[PDB]
């Protein structure tokens, strides 16, 4: 009954050098990597050798890692390629930095990475013409500043869970950074059927991944092993940003407010609004 | 299945303990496990301080909860933990030699075994010997399955199969012909053939050399990968080297010519413990492989075939004539007393013959099935699926074939009430020698050898 | 080598908050064998998964149903929130067989009560399954069909194996005039899609009244199970969701508040449309020599997208379905995909 | 059926007479065109518009020998498979047709040569058509 993994690790070299900021520049990502890398390993001697894939969000775009993108045209010989492949690939990519990348910080590539690999997934998943993989898939974050919380990915990331959901595929975060749990994330794991651990940094999480990351695949008679509730009162007012709970959705343009709006062209949409409508609000 | 766990498990831990030394033996039972196993040992895999248990029970919810007995007995049913009563809770660390085993393997640790595996110019080809040993591999079946080809020729192949004495032939004539181990035989393709026949080895593998590491580090070394050199050249123990010769004496093991080089890994290995696709002159294309037609018109129906699988198919039918890509043979009522002949019933043959030779018969599962799947309460009559009717027929012919049991030795008779019955014949029922319960029968049977509790407590009744 | 919806033009309003009322014609006209046990199973049978399919897209849209038999209009589901009770009701209807003729004009009257309730802004809104070549319609109907107008009812049908006009007049009219909603299939398949397309919202060029805010609110989730007790089924419900303002209990649901009378919906609910909202412009097959980008695919990773020269089989198709907006390529199924469950464009989405 | 007259007397046939006499005309030339005369007489009303369609059903044995004295049109839109139909064979097309033409075909481009691009095909095709 085997499965299959598919990591999507972020590279944010902000945050990344952030994450030296963070805590303590005691080592870096590469001690995560290292951390993650073995972990693989346990997953191929898992299964019957059920396949694995990583997928990283650089700077400046996003790139596949293991699966050895087009390329050319000891530890059990099977696991040493995999990791020493792509740390080939890892380094190779950490080679392409420099400031005209660092310019161009106005988005985070996460959500699109996400997407690539659902696609990727179902790319296997249609293939898996025989023994269908159940499979599931996982991020990691060095959750810092500089963006507190980008917005914009907002929708593509939900656009994910409900493929998710269809693609019945559960996904996997563990954050590791500044104490802000992205609701979003945590919203998107307990959707998708998946944990959520806004760990520090320092450990060696193998500890945690073993532990927290090894459960679903196929497996799932088990009780999850998430963080305290996952209050889904969803994105503050768009015209204010007060996280909201007596919403006020607009109309066809469907955004979100409170009791602020000008009475006319939705903050998003140039509707004018019902005013006599507008004013049976004040009804109370 | 055999379940080679269920041999595995047989010995005492300080043997299995022995044999943790070969990290990827560890990993390869590893892969053995159950998935909760696998998960727990993870769980612990890197955390060096017993731990309690109930924890891991508050890991599971319900439903499934019963697997963590079905999980918690195996480890300990082979003992790869140690349990501490310490607290009066359960302190559980693994056999921490295996842990290791598996940690250094599972972190590039000091695995000189389960890395001897010096790979070298690889010379290995897809078609080179991708049936070099499939020949002697599949002859082998012939010369078991008793044909005209010599194809168990192994002496100690030959006497592993006398000694195995799973073949039922007349091995006084020579024969060790299709026995029910011998259906078996037939039974169980690649994980049952390898398996199946593995322990034989072991079978055998009682007087000399023991070195069951050497031993069986031999075997998941050959189920690591095709390191081909390194290891043929010197990175084996004598008892490797035995096992070498009777690794490709079992045609399982991929070693060339010359007796000194590293062998190759032929895929037999991989195979091993593949559960995968199994597969693979230079015509080597399946699943048609395996060709033939299935159907309730009683013959054979076979545009392809495997050159052996057919006689194979034979041995419950009678062939007629042999065509180049077919055979005229008719299996009928007549043809299905032969696997009663050896006495074997064709019940394996149903889902095998449901699953084998569908490749000729692929238009056949929808002429016959329409999937007749989800219009099974819309229709009162389904049509086929899978097909019953020779099913039944054999059914009926199981039975009206059969239609007799015998038994033999003494005959106990006339007991005198409900104790030596229901004291010491359920306890029959409950020491195993009974050949007859039958309550106011007051009188049992067993086979005449067997009584070493069989004239001993109804005398005292 | 191409059938493409070409523009995504609404291109800025599409009818979100919905109001659909499902009738299917349950007549002897039904009991015909163009379809397997009949139409009538077979529709049944489609109509099924249309719930799901329908509240998968519209979790934020009530719904009914309604048969037609004896010439008589039959409610058989009250319109409602939960797609469970709608999905039963059919099974129930799909063992039992029609009768009579289907009665036209008694459907829609029935429907025109039926969406009274609704507010303004739930597009009142139906959709006919007709099944007969003809009907026995009680009362006038010309009449009738304005009347819906006045209540400002879309309508569509689905017409069997012909067309009729007066329902041929009835969506044109009822569509202000310009008229697509008279499909008919002339394949089963097509009836598939027939239905997953009304699936979706339903503007085309539209006369603009003042869509305003809609109230609403948020609950949140519950702990103790042992707690058990409710406040719109009034069972011991284990434990779940709460009004923001109302304060109190309420089965599982995007449902209206059963104490404070608001929408409570969590807000995937919203996010599940936003793809209706603003679809993606299809992904442009490419040149057949004119690519030479990665060989490998970029959504997905395959390898081809051509053939590397096969004679008339690389020139045969430059399958390599691409993306404008981010000018980036992607897999044959991946564009077949993203377009289809997930919409998300990756590429779009990261640069 | 066919239509026919001869249920009435020699007002015809006397007529005849003289029709026949002088011009070269059987009383079949008259009787097998005039009652085709009248025959599809009927079914020019049952188009008004190139957006109408429908079906024109002949039941009458001799229609077969009769499918040469039709109007161009009318014959040239009768294909020849149809001739000597059964019931059986007839409903199927009609059940087709109906099916396909109640289909929107508008393929909405081939109109171009069929409904001349207004001011424009006249003027290309016409101009094209200047032989
Ligand atoms: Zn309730
Ligand atoms: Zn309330
Ligand atoms: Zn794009």
């Amino acid at each position: 009954s085997p499965s299959l993994l598919t990591v999507i690790i972020e590279i944010a070299p902000k945050l990344w050098t952030t994450f030296d900021e963070e805590g303590n520049e005691k080592g870096s990502i590469i001690k995560v990597l290292e951390a993650l890398i073995v972990f693989l390993n346990a997953h191929l001697a898992f299964n019957s050798a059920n396949k694995v894939a990583v997928i990283a969000a650089y700077s400046q775009g996003i790139k596949y890692l293991y699966p050895e993108s087009t390329s050319a045209l000891x530890x059990y010989r099977r696991f040493r390629n995999v990791d020493e492949t792509l740390v080939e690939e890892i380094y190779k990519l950490f080679e392409l930095e420099k400031k005209q990348i660092e310019q161009n910080s106005q988005r985070s590539t996460l959500a699109g990475a996400m997407s690539a690999g659902l696609t990727y997934v179902n790319r296997i998943s249609k293939e898996s013409v025989t023994t269908s993989l159940k499979s599931r898939l996982l991020v990691l974050t060095c959750g810092s500043g500089s963006s507190k919380d980008e917005i914009f990915q907002y929708i593509p990331i939900m656009n994910c869970i409900f493929s998710a959901t269809k693609m019945k595929c559960p996904i996997d975060v563990v954050k590791i950074g500044g104490s802000k749990e992205s609701t979003f994330l945590q919203q998107t794991t307990d959707a998708t059927n998946g944990v959520y651990l806004h760990v520090e940094s320092t450990e060696g999480l193998i500890q945690y991944l073993a532990t927290a990351m090894f459960i679903d695949p196929s497996l799932r008679p088990i009780i999850v092993k998430p963080n305290h509730g996952s209050v889904d009162f969803r994105t503050s007012c768009y015209l204010t940003g007060r996280v909201v709970a007596v919403g006020f959705i607009c109309s066809v343009c469907l955004c979100v407010l409170s009791i602020i709006p000008p009475g006319n062209k939705c903050p998003a949409c140039d509707s004018q609004f019902d005013e006599h409508v507008i004013a049976k609000l004040k009804r109370k | 299945k055999h379940s080679v766990t269920q041999y595995l498990e047989e010995i005492p831990q300080q043997v299995q303990n022995r044999l943790y030394t070969s990290p990827a033996t560890c990993l390869a039972i590893y892969r053995i496990l159950p998935p909760l196993a696998k998960f727990f040992i993870m769980a612990m895999v890197f955390n060096e301080n017993e731990v309690p248990l109930l924890d891991l029970d508050k890991w599971v919810n319900s439903n499934g909860k019963l697997q963590f007995q079905n999980a918690i007995k195996s480890m300990k049913s082979l003992h790869l933990l140690i349990p501490n009563k310490s607290s009066g809770t359960l302190m559980i660390n693994l056999n921490p030699t295996f842990k290791i085993s598996l940690r250094n393997a599972l972190t590039g640790g000091e695995v000189q075994n389960s890395f001897g595996v010096v790979v070298e110019e690889n010379v290995v080809s897809l078609d080179l010997l991708d049936e070099y040993s499939a020949n002697k591999w599949e002859t082998i079946l012939h010369f078991m399955v008793g044909t005209p080809l010599a194809k168990i020729p192994s002496e100690k192949v030959l006497n592993l199969l006398k000694h195995s004495k799973l073949m039922e032939e007349v091995n006084s004539t020579g024969e060790f012909k299709i026995t029910n181990e011998g259906f078996q035989f037939l039974l169980q393709e690649i994980n049952s053939q390898l398996w199946t026949l593995l322990l034989q080895y072991l079978k055998m593998i009682e007087t000399s050399k023991m070195d069951l590491v050497d031993v069986l580090h031999f075997i998941f070394m050959l189920g690591a990968l095709e390191v081909g050199k390194a290891y043929k050249i010197d990175a084996l123990s004598e008892t490797q080297r035995i096992m070498l010769q009777d690794m490709r004496d079992y045609g399982l093991v991929f070693q060339k010519h010359s007796n000194d080089s590293i062998f190759y890994p032929t895929k037999l290995a991989l195979m091993l413990t593949s559960d995968t696709k199994t597969i693979r002159g230079l015509k080597n294309q399946d699943i048609p492989d395996g060709s033939l037609i299935v159907e309730t018109n009683f013959k054979i129906y076979s545009y392809s075939n495997s050159p052996l699988q057919i006689a194979v198919l034979s041995l419950f039918v009678h062939l007629k004539a042999r065509f180049v890509n077919m055979v005229l043979g008719q299996i009928t009522r007549e043809s299905i007393r032969r696997a009663l002949t050896n006495g074997i019933t064709a019940d394996q043959i149903i889902a095998y013959l449901e699953t084998h030779a569908h490749p000729q018969m692929r238009r056949l599962a929808e002429e016959k099935l329409e999937k007749k799947l989800e219009l099974d309460p819309n229709c009162k009559e389904p049509l086929q699926v899978l097909p019953p009717t020779v099913v039944d027929q054999i059914r009926l012919w199981q039975l009206e074939l059969d239609r007799v049991i015998t038994y033999e030795g003494s005959l106990y008779s006339d007991f005198e009430t409900s104790q030596e019955y229901n004291l010491l014949s359920k306890y029959a029922q409950d020491i195993g020698v009974l050949l007859w319960k039958d309550d106011k029968k007051k009188k049992f049977f067993i086979s005449k050898e067997g009584n070493s509790q069989v004239l001993d407590f109804a005398k005292r009744k | 080598k191409k059938r493409t919806a070409k523009k995504n033009i609404t291109p800025y309003q599409r009818g979100i908050i919905r109001s659909l009322i499902l009738t299917l014609d349950c007549s002897e006209a039904m009991l015909e064998k163009d379809l397997r046990p009949n139409r009538h199973a077979m529709i049944i049978q489609y109509a099924i998964d249309f719930v799901h399919e329908f509240f998968d897209q519209n979790p934020i849209s009530q719904m009914g149903i309604i048969i037609m038999r004896n010439g008589l209009a039959q409610l058989v589901s009250q319109v409602s929130g939960n797609p469970q009770d709608h999905i039963d009701a059919l099974k129930s209807i799909r063992k039992q067989e029609p009768k009579g003729n289907p009665s036209l004009q008694n459907a829609l009257e029935m429907a025109r009560g039926l969406l009274l309730p609704v507010p303004a802004h739930c597009t009142r809104e139906v959709l006919i399954v007709f099944g007969s070549l003809s009907t026995t319609d009680p009362g006038d109907i010309h009449q009738t069909i304005d009347s819906l107008v006045s209540e400002k009812i879309r309508v569509k049908v689905l017409g069997l194996s012909a067309q009729v006009a007066i329902c041929k007049e009835l969506c044109k009219a009822t569509n202000y005039g310009d008229e697509s909603f008279y499909k008919i299939l002339l394949d089963e398949t097509h009836l598939k899609e027939l239905f997953n397309e009304a699936v979706t919202p339903l503007p085309v060029n539209k006369i603009n009244k003042g869509f305003t805010l809609v109230k609403m609110g948020f609950p949140t989730r519950i702990f103790e199970d042992t707690p058990t007790f409710c406040s719109c089924h009034s069972k011991l419900v284990y434990g779940g969701y709460f009004c923001p303002n109302c304060h109190s209990k309420v089965c599982s649901l995007p449902t209206v508040c059963p104490c404070c009378d608001l929408m409570l919906i969590l807000s995937t609910h919203l996010a599940r449309s936003y793809h209706h909202l603003m679809p993606l412009k299809t992904f442009a097959e490419v040149p057949t020599t004119e690519k030479f980008r990665s060989e490998d695919c970029f959504s997905c990773q395959s390898r081809f997208p051509x053939x590397x020269x096969x004679x008339x089989x690389x020139x045969x198709x430059x399958s390599r379905y691409r993306c404008e907006d981010c000018k980036q390529e992607f897999c044959v199924d991946c564009d077949v995909f993203i377009h289809e469950i997930l919409h998300n464009c990756p590429g779009c989405e990261s640069k | 059926g066919i239509p026919f007259q001869y249920t009435e007397s020699r007002i015809l046939k006397a007529r005849l007479e003289f029709m026949r006499e002088n011009y070269r005309i059987r009383e079949n030339d008259f009787l097998s065109f005039d009652a085709m005369r009248h025959a599809a007489q009927c079914l020019g009303r049952v188009l008004r518009g190139k957006d109408d369609y429908g079906v024109m059903v002949l039941a009458d044995r001799r229609f077969s020998r009769k499918r040469s004295q039709l109007p161009k049109w009318i014959a040239q839109g009768l294909s020849d498979a149809d001739l000597n139909l059964s019931t059986d064979m007839a409903i199927s097309n009609t059940k087709q047709f109906l099916r396909t033409m109640a289909q929107p075909t508008d393929p909405k481009d081939q109109e171009g040569v069929s409904v001349w691009s207004y001011e424009d095909l006249i003027k290309h095709q016409n101009s094209r058509k200047d032989q």
